[PDB]
RNA sequence: AGGACUUUUACUUUGAAAAAAUUAGAGUGUUCAAAGCAGGCGUAUUGCUCGAAUAUAUUAGCAUGGAAUAAUAGAAUAGGAC
RNA sequence: AGGAUAGUGGCCUACCAUGGUUUCAACGGGUAACGGGGAAUAAGGGUUCGAUUCCGGAGAGGGAGCCUGAGAAACGGCUACCACAUCCAAGGAAGGCAGCAGGCGCGCAAAUUACCCAAUCCUAAUUCAGGGAGGUAGUGACAAUAAAUAACGAUACAGGGCCCAUUCGGGUCUUGUAAUUGGAAUGAGUACAAUGUAAAUACCUUAACGAGGAACAAUUGGAGGGCAAGUCUGGUGCCAGCAGCCGCGGUAAUUCCAGCUCCAAUAGCGUAUAUUAAAGUUGUUGCAGUUAAAAAGCUCGUAGUUGAACUUUGGGCCCGGUUGGCC
């Protein structure tokens, strides 16, 4: 009836009231701290009967009860204490966790969304069923076992979403990268002929380059202090290591670009266009646009033409993917 | 035009910036009892007329 | 304190006129009451069904309890 | 279905948000009449345009014409037994005049001020305000009571709280405890 | 003379002539034919509740360099698309695609506020919470 | 006034014509004010009285006056007035 | 002419004439259209709104029909269809909340299934009954009015009056900032009792408790300009974002985000949209048309708008009202 559904839960210590005002101490809530903490009002209790329910206004502790309203503000499963000090209970054990999975679309995609609703609708209403993206543009849909998966896809099927889906194995992706170091000296220049760029890529250290993904490496850390974390212990250059210039993609990737110039007096005049262009790289990798992981740059000698007008932007961009 | 920006450096500002608590000060008069804090300083006990007038400066 | 007095020729006249709250509220005659609204509203449709006192049709009742 | 409770507006904001010139002057008059809201000047700049309206209609009108008379005279005699108006002037050309000081210089605030009282004008406002003074024995807490000259010397701590007799205040009675419960038996 | 023929027998005559140079009038014309009723996203609305699709990165119009994040968006009451905009530093950190919206205007009568390209819609509540309990932090976003 | 036939309109004058509540607005110390339409006074121990005004009440319509103004008509093979 | 009707009439039916409406906008269409009273805004002139406390109007899910009755096309009456929608033991039955609450849905959006006839009035055979009309309380920031969050001493102490000055200056009028402090002043509350009420809570009353910054604490917005009020600090580095327009940031930003100080308004301010003034940016008042947006290519000519002068004008008498000296 009208889309609301009451909690369901075991009272451990207090006796429940309708309208009680209680803290909700969320998964990741710690009492020294504030997250996933919920003081809210109860609009009242119900007890249960196999399928229906009766407004019971309060209920003892030990006994189990249902707690309806709060629904719009937990975090699925969670702790309600209306003890400040309380620590948080053990975080449950299921001993499961996703493992089957799938990908949702439709036979019609002019309603689409509808069907990306039907999906937040299944969290709401199974426990341990975990829905969620994939980096490739598809709402993979996991869980228990292959027929459990398959009762939440009937669920998403006739129920929640209830419109044509299209369900096939969740496409992956395979992070492009390499195994040896670029031969020899790659040149390229702009379609209009003149300023060229010269480089080399080899493989970086996933130590550092999950250094990256794990707060040591930041594209805006000290590049004096991070140098000394980086030569004593990652065995870099400290030289190039104050020289780094991008992290590719998304400002934040596993990928980086190296100064190694020394006779080029306008280098700074195109660093914008190497690092956004160096991104649109990064981004869709020549093999077949996959994204790449621990691929370095050593930009060797790069020759500009004389004016930044023909050393703009608008023309740069295009050597530099071709170039890398 | 652009519809796919790259939202994941968005919120940077209000990220990093030095937390900085709000110092003791003391509870200033509200109402009626406020017009009476303005008025005695803003008139009673007046400030510069360097060349014409000046209100709240700077630390020079 | 601008109030209102009522002086009556008599005792008598008083619960002739005077309206029952000020009286009752001094002390005059007994607290009368009756169910409340609710109770008073849902037993006056109860009995707007039933056609006369009808006893015959409470003693209908305990007829189809028997048979 | 009951009936209209006829509501209306008693003050004006200006056509202007923040003209320089006008917020100088009306802050100063919150501090020789210790006022606290420009509503409260407002409201009367409007009841004062609406005065000066109506007479500038009336004052358009051919002379010695009933209305110009009546609505007229028997208005200026009222700006009057409130002593705003001028005895003098009774050609409702300094009500034409006037100014927010005159209509405000005749408030219940002000005249506590200047009646002595409460010594400085803002602890005035603090009197009224915590029950204090009345009319015929008619007590206020009404700082902007509009004193009309025919209740000016009525003016008094009313027969409630000290300083016009009655039991004075329960801070004395318990100081009166707090010296008997220091030192006695 | 000089135009408006000045006659005390030519009512309805300049009567006309006005009602018609009416319509050249640029307000006028969107009440007389209920503009807002029938185009305009909002029609005839102030604000409206919706549901966030995607999480746009909208660029700047010159001569501002910089993305601006907003967010196209399915009204509930049509459907119709409104490529909306959200205020404030971050926000985005706590919107999340397909959350409950609230939009409105720009003061501008349809028209984009300025550097942002033809966004006429901003947001102001999501999951009916509000941007400022979550941009000061005096309450956290629901199960919304 | 039983009676006989009369140039009309438009314009303008005062009144009238009207449901109030609302507008302006009389007056009146709701403690003040939007209000409200109440009160004010006496032998406060057997009561006296002032109120709860007027106007706008807009267009058409109605009644008197005006006769400037916009018109309008009248005697021509005399369709003549007395 | 009759019929039908309470009654006039193409209201309807016979028989007859060819007519009646229309550029003074009929007819057709839209209406985010109940009209009128009236509301919002105001220099005048207009503009926009008026579902809504009242009045006339119309409907009760969408219809059409009709019993009774003076009165209904009633639906808290009924019959049938349509759409519905509920009960069942399965044969049947009943029902419209655009009446009061209340539930879902619809939504930007809108309150309690609490009390009561005491007021106001009505209905009835009719003082006594009844009235989810209406009256009250709850919820309530649609508007509206009043105004708490303290004020006086006060000590260290400089400023501006002065009778006083070689220059060792007291102190003399006080203005405040005072981390010494000093007591009265208090409703916001709480609570005997009474008041109020149909009953009670609250308005108005009042014992007893109730103010010293840790209180019983007021905030929303803004500070380049426009528009009153910082070139001050810390991070930010055309990123994040602000930016009602113009316009800020690209490593010293008066416009970012936080500090601090400060400002416009104040229990209201900011938001959006709508409408008015602005706007003489809608024009009778009162615009513009040579180039700025705009004189039809030219003339004729309707309808419309509009159109010379000329008709007892002028002179004389007397009187009744209201202003002022004046005597």
């Amino acid at each position: 009836d009208k889309g609301r559904f009451y909690a369901f839960g075991r009272v451990f210590a207090g006796t429940v009231k309708s309208g009680q005002k209680v803290r909700i101490q969320g998964p990741n809530y710690v009492p020294g701290k504030k997250d996933d903490l919920f003081i809210k009002a109860i609009q009242r209790v119900v007890l249960m009967m196999g399928r229906f329910v009766e407004p019971i206004d309060d209920c003892p502790a030990g006994n189990i009860i249902g707690l309806v309203g709060i629904d719009q503000f937990l975090l699925k499963t969670g702790t309600l204490t209306t003890s400040e000090t309380a620590h948080n209970m053990k975080v449950m054990k299921f001993s499961v966790s996703p493992v089957v999975q799938v990908a949702v679309e439709v036979k019609n995609a002019n309603d689409l969304p509808k069907l990306v609703e039907g999906l937040k609708r299944l969290s709401k209403s199974d426990p341990c069923v975990l829905t969620y993206m994939s980096e490739s543009g598809e709402h993979i849909v996991a869980g228990t076992g292959e027929l459990h998966l398959e009762i939440c896809l009937q669920d998403l099927e006739h129920d929640h979403a209830g419109v044509p889906l299209k369900i096939s194995p969740p496409v992956v992706a395979y992070r492009e990268t390499v195994e040896s170091e670029s031969s020899q000296t790659a040149l390229s220049k702009s379609p209009n002929k003149h300023n060229r760029i010269y480089l080399k890529a080899e493989p970086i250290d996933e130590e550092v380059s999950l250094a990256i993904e794990n707060g040591i490496i930041n594209p805006r850390d000290d590049f004096k202090a991070r140098a000394r974390i980086m030569a004593d212990d990652y065995g870099w250059d400290v030289t190039d290591a104050r020289k780094i210039w991008c992290f590719g993609p998304d400002g934040n990737g596993p990928n980086l670009v190296i100064d190694q110039t020394k006779a080029v007096q306008y280098l700074h005049e195109i660093k914008d266009s190497v690092v956004a262009a160096f991104q649109w790289a990064t981004k869709e990798g020549p093999i077949f646009g996959e994204e790449m992981r621990s691929v370095r740059v050593n930009i060797l000698d790069v020759t500009l033409h004389a004016d930044a007008i023909h050393r703009g932007g608008g023309q740069i961009i295009p050597t530099m993917r071709r170039a890398t | 035009a652009k519809v796919h920006g790259s939202l994941a450096r968005a919120g940077k500002v209000k990220s990093q910036t030095p937390k900085v608590e709000k110092t003791e000060k003391p509870k200033k008069p509200k109402g009626r009892a406020y017009k009476r804090l303005l008025y005695t300083r803003r008139f009673v006990n007046v400030t510069l007329v360097n060349g014409k007038r000046r209100m709240n400066p700077g630390p020079s | 304190s601008v109030g209102f007095g009522l002086v009556y020729n008599s005792v008598a006249e008083a619960k002739k006129f005077e309206p029952t709250y000020r009286l009752v509220r001094y002390g005059l005659a007994e607290k009368v009451e009756k169910a409340s609204r609710q109770q008073r509203k849902q037993k006056k449709n109860r009995d707007k069904k039933i056609f006369g006192t009808g006893k015959r049709l409470a003693k209908k009742v305990a007829r189809r309890n028997a048979d | 279905p009951r009936a209209p409770r006829t509501y209306s507006k008693t003050y004006s904001t200006p056509k202007r948000p923040y003209e320089s010139s006008r917020l100088d002057a009306e802050l100063k008059l919150a501090g020789e009449f210790g006022l606290k809201n420009k509503k409260e000047i407002y409201r009367i700049s409007f009841q004062l345009s609406k005065i000066r309206r109506a007479a500038r209609d009336l004052l358009t009108r051919d002379e010695k014409d009933p209305k110009r008379l009546f609505e007229g005279n028997a208005l200026i005699r009222r700006l009057v037994r409130v002593g705003v108006l001028s005895e003098d002037k009774k050609k409702l050309d300094y009500v034409l005049a006037l100014k927010v000081e005159d209509f405000l210089e005749r408030r219940l605030q002000t005249q506590v001020y200047k009646l002595g009282l409460a010594k400085s004008v803002h602890h005035a406002r603090v009197l009224i305000t915590q029950r204090h003074i009345a009319v015929g024995k008619q007590i206020v807490n009404i700082p902007s009571f509009m004193v009309r000259l025919d209740s000016e010397k009525h003016i008094d701590f009313a027969p409630t709280s000290p300083f016009g007799g009655a039991r004075p205040g329960r801070v004395a009675r318990r100081n009166a405890a707090r010296k008997a419960e220091a030192s006695g038996e | 003379g000089k135009g408006k023929p000045r006659g005390l027998n030519s009512a309805r005559k300049l009567r006309v002539h006005r009602r018609n140079n009416r319509w050249a009038e640029n307000n006028y014309k969107k009440r007389l034919l209920g503009t807002a009723f029938k185009s305009s996203p909002f029609g005839g609305s102030s604000h409206a509740k919706g549901i966030v699709l995607e999480k746009l990165g909208i660029e700047s119009k010159q001569p501002n360099s910089a993305i601006r994040k907003c967010v196209r968006v399915q009204l509930i009451k049509n459907g119709k698309k409104v490529t909306a905009f959200v205020p404030n530093d971050g926000c985005l950190n706590f919107v999340d695609e397909n959350d409950e919206v609230l939009l409105a205007g720009f003061g501008r009568k349809g028209k984009a506020k300025g550097d942002i390209p033809g966004v006429r819609f901003k947001v102001v509540k999501v999951s009916g919470v509000s941007l400022l309990a979550l941009w000061k932090e005096k309450k956290e976003k629901p199960r919304s």
